[PDB]
């Protein structure tokens, strides 16, 4: 049960070194690609990810895309870049421009077939296969438009598998693009119709976690990226390793989502403590689940405590008791039952598997459906209407091509998204 | 005196695995097949051909298939250390799950493995001289195991007609829960489970629990002890088919004397001496004492209290060193007791067994090592509460068509939700029903 | 397609491989919990007999 | 069908035994002329041995009983 | 007692490579047919004459032809191991191939070698003196093949006339597929078969990587492996000449056994006990479990499911060690059976043979060791099926003459396709009407 | 069974020489002509291509003509060329001018009756002849027309056995001479009544295949010769080495052609990758089977997706299951069941060799009849359109005696070509 990741642009290709370098070490896979491991379990599942290439090699069944090849040269210039394939990498002659439409429009349309012709040549050789996995950013140009384009072509080709994407979204504090609003209307508007489930991570998140919990003295992006390769790690460990009770995307997605719109979910990883700190307590189910359930270990901005919980989901890596999980779980519902919803008798799902990350003897990944991610979508709707009202930077897009009709389309089915999560808010048994 | 096991889905299997590891103990095969000889003058003996049959050359191998939609623990089984026991082609694994849909497992994916199964299970018993039910372990909360399970019990009772199913059942637990989805697969797996079997037996996660925590002094338990006490109780019951005794019964004759009605075939399960090395030396276990413990519901496997219902009938399985005086002194005594209530149409409530062969103990054990033992099966009307909290959520989740989607989109009808509510409704109302006393005559 | 002595040393390697798998960092609930006791526990056949 | 029950029908699952007689007919080119036609294989994107491949390649598998209860359904059979 | 081979083309000579290995190790003739320097003859006895003959110094040399019209496979065969073996004069080889092309092969080619074929075969004919039939072993779908051995069919059949020509024809697979025009050839080749042979069996290449799949464990099996099948299919045939038995079969009581009107002559093979050495010590192998197995489809060595016809005529051949009561108890469940079904004129449906010799064991083999073994050839109208599916190709490609100046060109009137097309039609409506019950006609 | 070379002007006689190398190396050939090999195999076939003469020596069984002897100096010099027997070399003394007419009419007449003298010696020497291999461009001059007169009068003379050309035709995009159309339209003309099997090469094609695939970085047509020497060496391989399924010239031809005009094949090598790349993938059938129908890897500019297959050919050479290739080939069409033409049930034969190209564990050569091939007589006759409205050059050839007519009749020619091609294309059941 093998998965095709795509990364695209530069937090995409960025992301993407440091979760292979992290798959890689877990499996015991050399820098120049030999297996040097010390356990059949690391084999036995290695197909998922990797090719076999001749006596004793591994491949990684990913794509790099971006419109200027210094990303790539960068990437290909990594301690762990050599790994890759080269005729895996894909590029083009000119930038996005930090333009949704030019990366939607002039640029994609002249490098999606390739793409394309790559996809489908991967995924047409696995023997059964699972979903995609795609690294992007809303708020970038490339990322946001070829991203989005690939996700329809890929959802015309193999509409009965799962789309899967990992996205970051812009911080409610500060920008680090001026038109992004555009950008993550358009992109949302996109991923409402077209994904399965998405995941969405802030900026702004990660330093608070660094900062508050971690208490780093000079943090760097690669902090930041290795706790999101960590959890992304995470989520597909019970399908590459045994345990009590296995689990799988599908049966996530079919736990977490009631109704098809309402895929978006915040994700946290527990095991977060100083390095000073550490000494002075012991791993245990219940310090994993009260840091877990924690908002100040919850990688967005808005925060549970204005909202509700539809759903959630904690996959466990560990030797551990079926006591601690349901019972906790139970607890935790139990003590805090005005912040889940009462229609549904029990909100979370469990999973447990045997293999911890190397160095940790417990670790939880959480995945959570709340209705506070409408404050996000309301949010950007919000500054989008101020700029559009003006059309404050629209004759770039224009230009490009783009119909006027496009924007208020987007506008009206993002609101009418805001819209449905406040209703199934408020909600009531009557 | 033969018997033949189904095991479905992820539960089905561990606990298959269990199981098997107690009757090879039990019997004194080794895990490579061969039974190691220690007298060399005199027969064999032959008690093994319940669950095992030997080739020409006396290697054994048992009468069980596995069955699951998802590789890894069946493959976990094919490279651990039982891989010679079992035949390969025994141990039939799929491409991938049912996603915790009943209607995945038995629309679109349960089609394509089970025409395998029917092979194997054909070919077992045509290996066959006296076949005397199907043993079936499997969850109704997930997706293959109530999907596949009902489809393999339809075609089963097509093919095989009038041979017995017993189904031993894990139900969802009335508040300790694992997966959001769980009362539409309890709920669709009624129908399969209340027309396609003739005995089935109800378990619950929680209460099993509860008896490891209370009796056991264990303080941390996970799935391997449930599997190693439910193996306890199927090995108990199956005891009487397989060793000497005062008073035999045949697996027809639990059908006959637990089933008044042919739909009113749901049980409870306890088991007495469940306890730790160190209490055990310090006491004395007289048949008494342990024919009182059965009737405490500290001691039941199933998370109802029958102090809420009336006992319709019960079958009570002694084995090791009891004598028949005793257990009617026993009998005769819960009888006297005055919370314990029979239906007026029930006068005598009781079927007994009596085994000579003691329980056997496991290495890795956690239970002591005990002279005797008994266990118990019994049908009362407070099952009839389990029905109603998963009715309950059912309800709950229904009013807004929480899920529907998904189950629609994967090839069933949502009329089915409404026509399965009302069958278990009305089973409910039977079990209303036949409790009422014959205060009016005519 | 006979086997020279290389050929026996990767056999008994991979035969190794496989026996020094579930060591302490690997250690799932079967390998730990499932092995083989039949040695230490007793085996009673007083109440089995033949049938005729 | 009975009070206060479902029968196997009112769910879909009829199971009376085959008729024989017509499964004992070989499907020449005059039955292909008479009903239907092409006795070739219908070719499949799917892999061999997913459910997309026997959806549309088997009978047994394409094959759907009518759904319902038996007093709403007319039944006609 | 004396059979003669002709092996024809690719398939027949690569075929009869695996054919003769058997037959000399079964035997116990060297691979050269000399014999050790001490002794004066070369084995004690003289059952090997059904396959070899010895000159009077005692070199064993076989009773065989290969034929073929590219030198490079029988060249193979010149320069292999068996070189001393086979008679250089036996071994024919043309200058170049009928290049997919019956009329080339017909007409042109094997026109101008057949001659030098006749003076062999006359040759062997000689040195016989109890004769009773030729054995031929060839494909249909290729040029030479198809027609070669057609033509000489036909001469031979005025030639020897009433002796008896037995065929192993390899047919196009029914989604298999290796060259474009198979259709035409093998419609024409079934045109030729059908006046001039008496038993022809069909043989698959999709049934036998099925059956090399699902029984023996290979993952990647090439045409070695279905020829040495093929080879212990024909030993087991022809074994109830050369060794003692209970009840012998001679090859005249096949055709008069298994063909009720002169066209109906094509017969289903399978065999029982294909299976690996794995499997081979976790079960027994009675009489009546393989007895079972040969009506399972899954046993079959050509793509045909008997379950959508009716018998006509079962041929059961047991070897081994097999005992007559199980078989004659095998054979009444058999006939118990629903899914098998006789036409209501055929009431004595079987023809049984028993003969003592057990399988050979060949060094490079991947077939188990087995005490015993059935093989079973059968007539049954679902092979009117396999006709279907090849008439309609023809049809699909003849309305366009999609190739045809080919055949015209290498010397075929274009009248031929028409023809051959309305007998195969004719012969479709023979198995429509022979398969029509006589309580239905009144 | 032998075949009889021919090379005709400069391409040819270039890509002959590195045919014959590769021909002398697969069989142990020194280039003195003395046999050193080390096995049997070797030996045991030398016959199909070499005469052996007196004391050791083997000769190579092939003609070349060329009207300025500027090329005899060109393969003189090559590594090999010693090999070739003195009296088989035939030459002129001035150019065909890059003229069709010229080459055709006046120099040819005075040259080809020693051509077929020649071919007739070699011919009649063997005692079992084979088709004939012709390779030419068409957009030269001496090697368009006396190409083209030679194949004429072989066809008169051996009208039975096999004649097989492979052709390089003018790219749209880059040519080294102003009169390419007439021409080619004149050759295409010729060759479509006289040949039984015409392969087409584009060197646009090979570029492409260099640049992109083998990411040279200085490509000469040594290279572009190499390629095609490749699969012309490829093709005739089961005529002489053992195999499971042996295969000949007159089986494809007869699986190949529906029709006596449809005879135009597309090429394919399939092993063709970097020196960066080749650490990161080990050899197998599927990955043959896949670069092998990848339009990147097929030598012209038309593209199969454009078009549909009537029928095509793979010849597999190394150690491998029969298994696999059906059952690939079976995916293959089923797959992709819309570019296959409906009226034909199975469209693919396969064959099998046991004996790879040296230092390949397995390679394979692909074979294709495709209606796409339109394409590119339909962009020369464009060409010649506009030429021929204008009457931009035609003295040239009407003052070494052409009539005007002649060249009205050839464009009928390919027109009624492309015709029957776009018929066969959208014909239907009905
Ligand atoms: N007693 C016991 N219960 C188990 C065991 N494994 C799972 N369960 C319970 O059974 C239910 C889950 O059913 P599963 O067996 O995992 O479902 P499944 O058959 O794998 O179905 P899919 O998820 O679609 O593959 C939950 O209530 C679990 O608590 C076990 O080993 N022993
Ligand atoms: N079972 C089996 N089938 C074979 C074997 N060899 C070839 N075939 C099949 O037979 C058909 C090809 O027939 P060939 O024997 O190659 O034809 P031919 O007799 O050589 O005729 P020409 O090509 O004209 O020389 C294909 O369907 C092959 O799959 C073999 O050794 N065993
Ligand atoms: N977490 C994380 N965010 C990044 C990284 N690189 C860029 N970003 C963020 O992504 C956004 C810029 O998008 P960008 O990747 O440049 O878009 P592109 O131009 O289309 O490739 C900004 O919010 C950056 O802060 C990284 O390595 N890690
Ligand atoms: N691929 C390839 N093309 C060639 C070679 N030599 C010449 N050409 C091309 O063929 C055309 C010239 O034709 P030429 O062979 O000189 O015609 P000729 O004078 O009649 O022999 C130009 O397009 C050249 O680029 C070669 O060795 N390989
Ligand atoms: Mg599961
Ligand atoms: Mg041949
Ligand atoms: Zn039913
Ligand atoms: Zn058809
Ligand atoms: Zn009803």
């Amino acid at each position: 049960r093998e998965i095709v990741c795509v990364q695209a642009g530069q937090c995409g290709n960025q992301i993407g070194s440091k979760f292979w370098e992290v798959i890689s070490d877990e499996h015991g896979v050399d820098p120049t690609g030999t297996y040097q491991g010390d356990s059949d379990l690391q084999l036995e599942r290695i197909n998922v990810y990797f090719d076999e290439a001749t006596g004793g090699r591994y491949v990684p069944r990913s794509v790099l895309i971006d419109l200027e090849p210094g990303t790539m040269d960068s990437v290909r210039a990594g301690p762990y870049g050599q790994i890759f394939r080269p005729d895996n990498f894909i590029f083009g002659q000119s930038g996005a421009g930090n333009n949704w439409a030019k990366g939607h429009y002039t640029e994609g349309a002249e490098l999606i077939d390739s793409v394309l012709d790559v996809c489908c040549k991967e995924a047409e050789s696995c023997d059964c296969l699972q979903g995609f996995q795609i690294c992007h950013s809303l708020g970038g140009g490339t990322g946001s438009g070829m991203g989005t384009l690939l996700i329809s072509k890929l959802r015309e080709q193999y509409p009965d598998r799962i789309m899967m994407t990992f996205s970051i979204i812009p911080s409610p504090k500060v920008s680090d693009t001026v038109v992004e609003p555009y950008n993550t209307t358009l992109s949302v508007h996109q991923l409402v119709e077209n994904s399965d489930e998405s995941m969405c991570i802030d900026n702004e998140a990660l330093y608070d976690i660094c900062f508050r919990t971690l208490k780093l003295t000079t943090p760097t992006f690669g902090d930041l990226n290795h706790l999101v390769s960590a959890v992304v790690s995470g989520v597909t460990c019970c399908l590459r390793f045994p345990g009590q009770l296995n689990s799988d995307l599908r049966k996530l997605a079919v736990n977490l989502v009631p109704f098809p719109r309402l895929h978006f979910f915040m994700m946290g990883f527990a095991p977060l403590t100083s390095r000073g700190s550490q000494q002075y307590r012991g791993l245990s189910v219940p310090e994993l689940t009260q840091q877990m359930f924690d908002a100040k270990n919850m990688m967005q901005a808005a925060d549970p405590r204005h909202g509700r919980y539809l759903t959630a989901s904690a996959l466990f890596r560990g030797r551990m008791s079926t006591k601690e999980v349901d019972e906790q779980m139970l607890n935790v519902q139990n003590k805090n039952s005005s912040y889940f919803i009462e229609w549904i008798p029990n909100n979370i799902k469990s999973s447990v598997c045997d293999i911890p990350p190397k160095g940790l003897k417990m670790a939880v990944t959480f995945i959570g459906n709340n209705t506070c991610i409408q404050e996000m979508f309301r949010r950007v709707g919000e500054q989008f209407t101020l700029m559009f009202r003006r059309k404050a930077f629209l004759h770039w897009y224009t230009g490009e091509g783009m119909d006027e009709m496009e924007f208020t389309e987007a506008e009206s089915n993002m609101n009418d998204l805001v819209s449905e999560y406040q209703q199934y808010q408020d909600a009531t048994i009557e | 005196r033969e018997a033949i096991c189904i095991h479905i889905g992820q539960a089905g299997c561990q606990v298959g695995n269990a199981c098997w590891e107690l009757f090879c103990l039990e019997h004194g095969i080794q895990p490579d097949g061969a039974m190691p000889s220690d007298k060399t003058i005199g027969v064999e003996d032959d008690a093994f051909n319940t669950f095992f049959s030997e080739t020409g050359a006396g290697k054994h191998v048992p009468r069980a298939v596995f069955l699951d939609l998802e590789p890894t623990v069946v493959d976990e089984v094919r490279t651990g250390t039982y891989r010679q026991l079992f035949h390969p082609e025994q141990l039939i694994s799929g491409k991938e799950d049912a996603a915790n849909n009943y209607a995945r497992g038995h629309y679109t994916i349960g089609k394509e493995i089970v025409d395998l199964c029917l092979d194997r299970i054909r070919k077992l018993a045509d290996n066959c001289t006296g076949l005397q039910g199907f043993l079936v372990y499997h969850a109704v909360g997930g997706g293959t195991g109530s999907g596949l399970g009902a489809l393999l019990l339809e075609r089963l009772s097509v093919d095989y007609g009038k041979k017995s199913k017993l189904g031993y059942t894990v139900y969802p637990s009335p508040q300790v829960s694992t997966a959001v989805v769980e009362p539409y697969n309890s709920v669709l797996s009624t129908h399969s489970l209340l027309e396609h079997t003739d005995v089935a037996a109800m378990l619950d996660n929680e209460a099993i629990y509860d008896l490891t925590r209370r009796n056991l002094d264990i303080e941390r338990p996970t799935y391997t002890n449930l599997n190693r006490l439910i193996g306890q109780v199927v090995s108990s019951l199956t005891a009487s088919l397989r060793f000497d005794g005062a008073l035999n019964v045949d697996l027809t004759e639990f059908q006959t004397n637990l089933v008044p009605y042919p739909r009113i075939h749901f049980v409870l399960t306890s088991y007495a001496p469940v306890i730790s090395a160190e209490k055990a030396y310090h006491e004395q276990l007289s048949v008494s004492e342990i024919s009182n413990a059965v009737f405490e519901p500290a001691s039941m496997m199933t998370k109802c209290d029958p102090r809420h219902g009336k006992y319709m009938a019960c079958c009570l399985m002694y084995r090791g060193d009891v004598v028949p005086k005793d257990v009617n002194a026993a009998v005769a005594t819960i009888k006297t007791k005055r919370t314990i209530q029979f239906v007026d149409w029930s006068p005598t409530g009781f079927k007994c067994g009596i085994n000579y062969q003691p329980p056997t103990v496991v290495p890795g054990g956690d239970l002591a090592k005990v002279q005797r033992a008994v266990c118990m099966i019994a049908n009362s009307t407070a099952i009839a509460e389990v029905f109603a909290r998963i009715d309950h959520k059912f309800d709950l989740m229904y009013s807004k068509r929480a899920f529907v989607h998904w189950y629609v989109g994967e090839g069933m009808e949502e009329g089915e939700f409404s026509e399965a509510r009302e069958d278990l409704a009305a089973l409910e109302k039977d079990y209303e029903e036949v409790g009422a006393e014959s205060a009016d005559m005519d | 397609h006979t086997l020279t002595p290389v050929h026996e040393e990767t056999v008994l390697s991979q035969t190794q491989r496989h026996l020094n798998r579930h060591n302490g960092k690997w250690a799932t609930e079967y390998s730990v919990s499932y092995k083989d006791s039949f040695d230490e526990a007793e085996v009673n056949k007083a109440y089995s007999k033949r049938s005729i | 069908h009975d009070k206060k029950y479902h029968h196997c029908d009112c769910y879909g699952h009829p199971l009376g035994l085959p008729n024989y007689k017509v499964l004992a007919q070989p499907r020449t080119n005059n039955y292909y002329n008479a009903t239907g036609g092409c006795p070739c294989i219908p070719r499949s994107a799917a892999h061999p041995g997913s459910w997309r491949n026997k959806r549309e390649q088997l009978r047994s598998t394409a094959n759907h009983f009518p759904f319902g209860c038996t007093k709403k359904r007319p039944g006609t059979t």
